[PDB]
């Protein structure tokens, strides 16, 4: 056996600002992540088409993700 | 020559004030005293 202490820099300061950081990432990372995959999924990208006769779309209309379109 | 007494002495002082400090950097069993997780 023999254990000896191991004299180290104090390590709490360091770890818990990567743990701070990391929490503060990921509680606004998930939900953008989730919402950006729902937008995916559900409401779906966009479908090229010539244009009609007589339509003059808005701006907006003239790209393809929701994301941009909004 | 070898050493001097007074040298000697210190040395001497030194070196067991070292090995005091040696054993004093063991640990009791009961450490380390880890949080429940």
């Amino acid at each position: 056996g023999k254990r000896l202490f191991i004299i180290k820099p104090s390590g709490f300061y360091d770890k818990r600002f990567l743990k701070l950081l990391r929490f503060y990432i990921l509680l606004t990372g998930i939900p953008v992540v989730i919402g950006i995959t729902l937008i995916n999924v559900f409401i779906g990208e966009a479908e090229l088409a010539e244009i009609p006769e007589g339509y003059v779309p808005e701006h907006w209309e003239y790209f393809k993700h929701p994301i941009s379109r909004w | 020559s070898g050493y001097t007494p007074d040298e000697k002495l210190r040395l001497q002082q030194l070196r067991e004030l070292r090995r005091r400090w040696l054993k004093d950097q063991e640990l009791s069993p009961r450490e380390p005293v880890l949080p429940p997780r």
